[PDB]
RNA sequence: AUGUGGAACGGGGUAUUGUAAGCAGCUGCUGAGAUUAAGCCUUUGUUCCCAAGAUUUG
RNA sequence: AAUGCCGCGGAGCUAUCAUCUGCCGGAUAACGGCUGAACGCCUCUAAGCCAGAAUCCGUGCCAGAAAGCGACGAUU
RNA sequence: GGAAGUCGGCAAAAUGGGAAUCGAUUCCCACUGUCCCUAUCUACUAUCUAGCGAAACCACAGCCUGGGGAACGGGCCAGGCAAAAUCAGCGGGGUGGCUUGUGGCAGCCAAGCGCGACGUUGCUGGCUCUUCCUAUCAUACCGAAGCAGAAUUCGGUAAGCGUUGGACCCACUAAUAGGGAGCUGGGUUCCUACUGAUGAAG
RNA sequence: AUCAGACACCAGAAAAGGUGUUAGUUCAUCUAGACAGCAGGACGGUGGCCAUGGAAGUCGGAAUCCGCUAAGGAGUGUGUAA
């Protein structure tokens, strides 16, 4: 568990997306964010200094896992070509003709199971299962539709709202086959996805995250070893 | 050039008024 | 930072390196600085400087003296006090309390005005109760009824300061 | 904020002109000058 | 009594009088400072505003909000055929100013520059410079004397150059003749450079190089006499003062646009000048259907950012910047991605007739 | 309670000079006798009113910035009691408010008489009579303004306390190792000197432990300092951290310290005290140990041994009183953490930046990291459009084969 | 400090099409329906010029129609959609068919949870919270 | 806290100063004629200006002290700067 | 004031509208027809016209 | 069919409803100093010197004396 | 976008209308160039031309600054200046060297010449407009302060540049600083100047 | 005189300020060595007594005495928790 700030913002999930096979960072701002990501994942997975549609919210615009990556309709051809050249061959990239352009807000996906916005298109769901090779389930998180923004997923742990009930907690854990904890990030902000990006072996949160919150994320993600 | 904020030259009413009221000052002190 | 943190910093790290010599130089040249200020400045700042230098100069002359021998619309335009009232006497200009100063006692007492006897400037104003300079007004003296003369102009000064006839 | 008449702004503008930031104009002029 | 509600002045006092410019050609009221450390180089050029288009370029501007994105910018296309150097003027510094000591002319003067000296070329007997040509042929030692005078006494060397207006698709036949100060080197070096450049053409490829910052100067469009509304932007006993906004001439004033960037200097003989590394698609800078009210560009052309003063087919002067200014906008390179050559005479929709023909069916004609 | 936000109080002379200078500079100055009497009356009325407004504006600023002793946490109220005599402070603040009302009354009175000014002079002296009374009113609070400024200066020095948070009060004999324990536990730089009662006032220091922050407040050793120390523990949900000199190296007898702790136990009740054996490296204690709440932890002050253990024990006592195969890469298992000082550490783009002109000048090459069969083409420009079609729609690794298949087909059609 | 409060990036000049007195649609799920524009942040001293806002600008808004407890606060609002056409710096001209905005605190995180309708990318970039809680960003 | 970096060029006639209270700026001075600047190894972080003209040497000293000046910080605590420590002759 | 001369029309390109009349059998001719410089571009097209009258100038 | 009504409508005009552009040299004021007397010490000042404000003066930009001027060309 | 204009839906658009209170008022909805913020189009006039062809007014006229005791004026004084002939616009021109920031009564001194200075003690009208001044609200630079930092207070040079949008109120703003020298509401019963355009002449 | 004067009882501000200059008037020491300057002494009863966390002349309350002298003040200021 590490603390980082993009520019002077506590939301690093918005400006970056992290998987178990690659990292994506925003372009045009301060590369200190790219510098921090390279300091921990430079020797493990490639780090791509990319934008999506001339935009820096790539974290909440693109959802992906260790296998595949998705981009929205507004993704330019040049940027898509840039992403393909940067990423290694065993990783596949896919454009999505989805009405809900914010893929990072409508899809929360780990390497094996993904939980999606309830009103996603059938064609989007089919191509998600084809590219991501994960089981896709339509459900809301704490009565809230933005699963990708309001829930963070990893292979060994996950987080949701503190507003969720215990029975919702148990049901979500049972449907995801991964330990799940009700918590908060960045000192009381209930946007877990926007404030946290996690791979299977490291975690990044905003610099305003409390020590208690970092301990919670470390405890659920078993990152001490 | 004058190089001043107030003109060193005086108007005729003003110069006449001094002898008007300077004499009265001597009358008052008397 | 807690309490006297800056002298804790002064105690632990010392004062600025050039402070003692800079303040010595500033104090030495303050003699020229004062004269430069006196000869350059103009306006109110000069005038307050003049008055404060006179005060301090007289003050230092006195303490060196003390050092020495120890070593050795028909309306009324004047403030009034409460047909015949043809003119208008504003309640605003009207007054009810006056500061009467005793002559022998030398104490100023703010007391209500029982009445007004006569105004030397105009006896017509006496009926209207207009208080002018030298006007005779009687006030209660139980806490000290006695007469007194107005020692100022109520129209200008605003406060009716009078001297007791005693 | 300080304007363009600022003596400071003039000073570090001069500092920029004193260094290689204008050397890209010298060799630029030399290219056409030689050709 | 003071003004209750204040506003900034409706005009600019530094641009009045708003009178008609006494010239049609843009005057250079300041040439860049000379330096003997750098030897010879010119400092200005003369072109014609053909028309303006828009381009797409990848912006490599570090720290910008749109770093490494595709940006659209309006661009002005000025046709710049090479200009013929026909004279040299020497200027001597005096306690009264720069005074033109003498002038030396080339032997062979084209009809282009000869038309400048007449208001009616056909009626004239064309006697100008005839005796000058005779004395040039007879004795060159005299001409050597004035050049010796220029290199011995004069401090500023300027070259009289005229533009080949014949090459441009302009109905005018008079060539525009102006003085370009030869900056750099010793006075002798400038005089020599002028001598070996007599009667030869100097091109924009040798004056400017596609990345530098220039000042474009010219006479603006004429809007005629106008009231206070559009002339000035308008919403105690005395006499009316000069500061009061009044009704009069609006337009046709001598103006100077600073800090203009050349995005491209293309060659007329090349047929790829409108094509970029991201575009291919063999095409010329002239838009489909020709430039509106100008014609077809067939010579060297310069593409500047933004807009330049004056309407189409008017003469503009392009000078090197007087003062170095190393703003990263003035220092960054330019990599064009796409140039628009669709029909500007209406809502054009096709870049070239070749690529329009596949989309459109087989026209009966 | 951050008392630093109180504006500095000028002495009576500067206060009057600032007010009068502001009146002169901000209000119009020139008037002639020939002007309409309404304009003359309005002219002087503005100055009297403007001077009234400046005075109350300043006086209200004082009255609002000072903390209301009644509305504040009784820890700070009693602390301000011992230091500043709430009655003197309350009298001083009430004097300013009574002054404020008096300044308002005089101005209202003289504005009212000015409505009847008949000549330029009679207005002039009401204004002079006005401003003088306004000034003489202010001159009478010389003592109050001077007192409040002294109170202000010492208020800005006090530490920002927060009894709401978890705390652990440290009190005991003067220079008995409590200062050393506070310095070792918290980052606060508490001065330690041979002079007794070096900590004249309280010292608050935060310490992070057990995923929480505790504010340890060190009190004066045991006078005004002793009274302030007592009130510090009077109202605070915290535990006592008494330090008794085991070897008496601090100059205070162990029996005397035990007797003092027993006497002060009435105020130390409802807390988990500590029987610290200070200066361990450098009978009566049985009665103190009989209480049970005190933790007998040896404190080798000379050797700085046991301070961490004592702090941990005190913190614990205070807290008690209050298929998914994660295929981590093999390089991750042996990745050297990026720490700047080491030479083996690789470089980052941040360091390339500072070398190549810093923020805003360095152009990061996006293309510099492409997985690509060559590093040379790494700056090439890929054609995007050609003849109305994108090149992108046609990029196919076997596109040559589709072209040859085609060749055959066109050769068939021409034949 | 509210003016550019938590912007995380500068905004390019955009055509202004929502002046004051404008009435415009609430876009979040907090329960408010309509908004009335009271003032716009970052407007200087221009004589007679009506204060105006664009996409991603922060305004002072009053909920004309909506939930009563959502009202009685002059709350900051982020204009996310604008009917007036504006030039995106890449050259394309954009205009959404309705004027929409979201109720937000001065810091820059809204009271709502999900945005109904398209979101301008200019709005989503000056306000990462809106981008985080947006459904479709165009 | 921040060490001050000093550079000497053209045999001590121009002094460049860096990192004064964490400055990213380069403060450059040109010494008046007859003055040479050196760094003495007898005592650490010691600057010596030697010359023949007392006015030139001492005005050079004033230029160093005034250019390395603390702005908008409380001087009663912020003591960082360059100050003249001893004045004398070469022999 | 006999020229890479000008002008009037004509063609082509480019644009605007929207698929004409008629021939017919909505469909085909027919993205046709009409307009296109009056402050659009071009012209081996045809026709036509100019090496003239007056005034002031050392 | 007094521009019968409606849609589109080039060109022109136009919109902070569109796009572009807006710069550096001296002298100082408050003030900080150097040397240094007056006054065998001291001192920013008296003689001199240094640094120093969006300030003043220029550069740049606009106009061009229609009674300011220079160079060149032809010259019935 | 939709009365944010104005004292105010004056005038247009909705076709004018729905509900309340006493035709008026208010409210919500609706509409719109009143407004942000002006742009474009047409006709007439103005422009020039051929013909015809007045009147009011007229001591003489026609530049400004300071002074001319006043009434300062155009004639007078001292200066800036000053070059024919004209054209189209627009309408400008037909009373102290005062004053400012520090109140009134009494006493004690007492530098000094019965006063006696400072002190010291006793008590209650708004809508738009050119320019100037600094007596500076903001911006630039400085000094002082418990000024750790941030934020801030006071004071100095400083008028170069800004000092808003709405019904004292509430927002924005870096700030909403103070003053000098075409128009409307409630309240009482020719020439000259300015701006553009030609123009004879060494 | 970095906003001089030609002024005209310099009468309104006017009472006065100035390390600007030139003249005077009245008292002071001075080759028994003047002022200043550098060298030094500037003490010991005594840290006098109340006053106090800590006050030794110098936070603070009356003086403020004495041995020595050529002189060292219960102390002119800075400073020290002392």
């Amino acid at each position: 568990a590490l603390r980082a700030q993009f520019e002077n913002s506590n939301e690093i999930g918005v400006f970056s997306n992290l998987t178990n096979s690659y990292a994506l960072v925003a372009l045009g701002g301060s590369e200190n964010f790219y510098s921090v990501f390279e300091a921990e994942l430079g020797d493990v997975v490639p780090v791509v200094h990319t934008t999506i549609g001339g935009t820096r919210i790539i974290g909440r615009l693109t959802c992906g896992n260790r296998k595949g990556l998705l981009v929205p309709s507004s993704t330019t051809d040049n940027e898509l070509q840039h992403l393909r050249n940067s990423l290694p061959d065993p990783v596949k990239i896919q454009r999505v003709d989805e009405r809900l352009s914010a893929l990072g807000n409508i899809v929360a996906c780990n390497d094996y199971v993904a939980l999606v916005h309830p009103d996603i298109e059938r064609e989007t769901e089919e191509i998600i299962a084809d590219v991501l090779d994960v089981e896709v389930f339509r459900q809301t998180v704490a009565g809230n539709v933005l699963t990708g923004s309001y829930c963070a997923l990893s292979n060994q742990g996950a987080l949701v709202h503190p507003r969720t009930s215990i029975q919702e907690q148990d049901e979500l854990s049972s449907l995801l086959q991964v330990p799940l904890v009700a918590g908060t990030i960045n000192r009381g902000s209930d946007v877990i996805g926007a404030g946290l990006v996690v791979n299977d072996w490291c975690a990044f949160a905003g610099l305003d995250t409390t020590a208690t919150e970092l301990a919670v994320c470390e405890s659920i993600f078993k990152l001490q070893d | 050039v004058s190089l001043k904020k107030k003109s060193k030259r005086r108007t005729t009413r003003l110069r006449s008024r001094i002898e008007k009221k300077a004499a009265e000052s001597k009358r008052k002190q008397k | 930072p807690q309490n006297e943190y800056i002298e804790e910093s002064i105690r632990k790290h010392g004062r600025r390196f050039d402070h003692e010599e800079r303040k010595r130089k500033k104090a030495a040249r303050e003699a020229h600085d004062a004269s430069l200020y006196a000869q350059k400045t103009r306006g109110i700042k000069a005038k307050l400087y003049q008055e404060k230098r006179r005060k301090e100069k007289i003050q230092m002359k006195k303490t060196i003296k003390q050092h020495e021998e120890r070593n050795a619309k028909r309306m009324i335009t004047k403030a009034t006090f409460v047909k015949y009232e043809r003119f208008i006497r504003p309640m605003a200009l009207r007054q009810k309390k006056a500061n009467v100063t005793h002559k022998e006692l030398g104490v100023t007492m703010q007391l209500p005005i029982i009445g007004v006897k006569k105004n030397p400037q105009s006896p017509t104003y006496t009926q209207l109760g207009v208080l002018t300079k030298g006007t005779v007004i009687e006030v209660n003296v139980s806490e000290l009824g006695k007469y007194a003369q107005i020692t100022n102009n109520p129209e200008l000064d605003g406060c009716v300061n009078a001297l007791l006839l005693t | 904020t300080s304007g363009p008449r600022d003596n400071n702004r003039n000073k570090w503008a001069k500092k920029h002109l004193k260094k290689g930031k204008r050397a890209k104009n010298s060799n630029f002029s030399k290219f056409l000058k030689k050709k | 009594s003071h003004c209750k509600f204040e506003q900034p002045r409706h005009g600019s006092l530094g641009f009045l009088p708003r009178k008609r410019a006494s010239r049609q050609r843009g005057k250079v009221k300041a040439f860049p400072k000379d330096d003997a450390s750098k030897p010879v180089h010119l400092t200005a050029f003369l072109g014609y505003k053909a028309g303006m288009t828009h381009i797409v370029r990848d912006l490599d501007r570090p720290g910008s909000k749109m770093h490494k994105r595709e940006i659209l910018e309006a661009v002005t296309v000025i046709e710049t055929p090479p200009m013929v150097v026909v004279g040299v003027v020497g200027y001597v510094e005096t306690p009264r100013g720069l005074r033109s000591l003498t002038t030396v002319w080339a032997e062979h003067l084209s009809e282009e520059v000869k038309r400048r000296f007449y208001k009616n070329w056909f009626k004239s007997k064309k006697k100008a410079f005839t005796k000058y040509a005779k004395k040039y042929a007879e004795s060159t030692q005299s001409i050597n004397r004035e050049l010796e005078r220029i290199k011995k006494y004069c401090s500023v060397v300027r070259v009289l150059a005229h533009t080949q207006i014949r090459k441009t698709p302009l109905a005018q036949k008079k060539a525009h003749l102006m003085e370009i100060q030869v900056n750099g080197g010793s006075v002798a070096d400038k005089v020599e450079w002028a001598r070996e450049h007599f009667e030869k053409t100097v091109d924009i490829k040798s004056t400017f190089e596609q990345n530098e910052m220039i000042d474009v100067i010219g006479v603006t469009r004429g809007k005629g006499n106008e009231g206070t509304t559009a002339r000035w932007g308008t919403k105690h006993p005395a006499n009316v003062q000069w500061t009061v906004a009044r009704a009069g001439n609006a337009g046709y004033m001598h103006r100077t646009q600073l800090n203009s960037k050349i995005y491209r200097i293309g060659a007329g003989d090349d047929a790829k000048n409108a094509s970029t590394d991201f575009d291919a698609t063999e095409k010329r800078i002239t838009p489909m259907g020709g430039f509106v009210r100008y014609g077809v560009v067939e010579n060297d052309f310069v593409m500047l950012n933004g807009a330049t003063p004056g309407p189409v087919k008017r003469v503009l002067t392009l000078r090197k910047s007087l003062l170095t200014h190393t703003s990263r906008k003035a220092l960054e390179p330019v990599s064009l991605k796409w140039i628009d050559t669709a029909s500007k005479f209406g809502h054009g929709r096709f870049q070239t007739p070749a690529e329009a023909k596949q989309f459109l069916g087989t026209l009966k004609k | 309670a951050v008392f630093k936000n109180i504006t500095p109080i000028p002495d009576v002379n500067t206060f009057l000079d600032v007010v009068l200078s502001r009146t002169q500079r901000k209000t119009p100055t020139v008037i002639r006798s020939g002007f309409k009497i309404s304009r003359i009356r309005g002219f002087y009325g503005r100055k009297v009113k403007f001077t009234q407004d400046t005075i109350t504006e300043k006086l209200d600023s004082i009255l609002q910035e000072f903390p209301k002793l009644n509305d504040i946490h009784p820890f700070h109220a009693d602390l301000l009691n011992i230091l500043y005599d709430r009655d003197h402070l309350k009298i001083a603040l009430s004097q300013l408010s009574t002054a404020k009302h008096l300044v308002e009354n005089v101005a209202r009175d003289y504005i009212r008489l000015l409505k009847y000014g008949d000549s330029l002079y009679r207005c002039k002296q009401l204004k002079r009579a006005a401003l003088g009374r306004m000034a003489t009113i202010i001159k009478r609070q010389k003592s109050s303004l001077e007192f409040l400024e002294q109170v202000r200066q010492h208020l800005s020095r006090l530490p920002a306390i927060d009894p709401n948070t978890r705390t652990l009060l440290v009190c005991g004999y003067p220079n008995v190792g409590k200062s050393s324990f506070m310095n070792k536990v918290t980052r606060a730089q508490v001065d330690v000197q041979p002079y007794a009662f070096t900590t004249k006032s309280l010292f608050v220091g935060h310490f992070d432990y057990k995923y929480l922050r505790w504010q340890v407040i060190d009190t004066p050793g045991i006078n005004t300092i002793e009274m302030q120390s007592i009130t510090a523990m009077a109202h605070l949900r915290s535990a006592v951290l008494y330090f008794m000199d085991l070897s008496e190296m601090c100059g205070y007898s162990v029996a005397a310290q035990v007797k003092l702790y027993h006497s002060i136990k009435p105020l130390f009740a409802n807390k988990v005290t500590i029987l610290v054996l200070n200066k361990i490296d450098a009978e009566l204690l049985q009665t103190i140990i009989d209480d049970g709440n005190v933790k007998v932890v040896q404190t080798s002050c000379v050797q700085d041994i046991g301070v961490m253990d004592v702090r941990t024990t005190a913190c614990e006592a205070l807290l008690a009183a209050r298929a998914r195969p994660a295929c981590i890469p093999d390089s991750v298992k042996t990745r050297r953490a990026y720490d700047a000082n080491d030479p083996n550490r690789r470089i980052l783009a941040r360091d390339i930046e500072a070398a190549n002109g810093g923020a805003g000048v360095y152009n990061v090459e996006l293309r510099d990291k492409y997985i690509l069969q060559d590093p040379s083409w790494k700056y090439d420009r890929m054609p995007e459009l050609l003849d109305g079609k994108n090149v992108a729609d046609f990029v196919d690794p076997e596109i040559e084969a589709k072209l040859l298949a085609l060749d055959e087909e066109e050769e068939r059609l021409e034949r | 400090s509210r003016g550019r409060g938590a912007a995380s990036g500068t905004k390019y000049r955009m055509t202004l099409g929502l002046p004051v007195q404008a009435i415009m649609n609430c876009a979040d799920n907090s329960g408010a329906k309509n908004l009335y524009i009271v003032s716009v942040f970052g407007t200087g001293a221009r004589l007679n010029r009506l204060p105006a806002a664009s996409c991603g600008d922060m305004v002072l808004a009053t909920v004309k129609k909506g939930k009563p407890d959502l009202r009685k606060k002059i709350m900051p609002a982020i204009v996310v959609r604008q009917r007036k056409a504006w030039r995106r710096k890449d050259g394309v001209y954009l205009y959404f068919e309705d004027n929409a905005g979201v109720i937000v605190n001065p810091k820059g995180e809204m009271k709502g949870s999900a945005i109904t309708g398209p979101v301008a990318k200019e709005c989503a970039d000056l306000w990462p919270r809106i981008a985080s809680n947006a459904g479709t960003v165009v | 806290h921040f060490p001050i970096n000093i550079n000497l060029t053209e045999n001590g006639t121009v002094v460049e100063i860096r990192n004064f209270l964490g400055e990213r700026i380069t403060r450059v001075i040109k010494c008046l004629p007859g003055v040479t600047v050196s760094i003495s190894s007898a005592v650490k972080d010691e600057i010596i200006l030697e010359g023949n003209s007392l006015e030139n040497v001492s005005q050079s000293a004033a230029n160093i002290k005034q250019i390395c000046n603390v702005r908008n910080k409380d001087i009663r605590k912020f003591l960082d700067g360059i100050y003249v420590s001893e004045r004398g002759n070469i022999e």
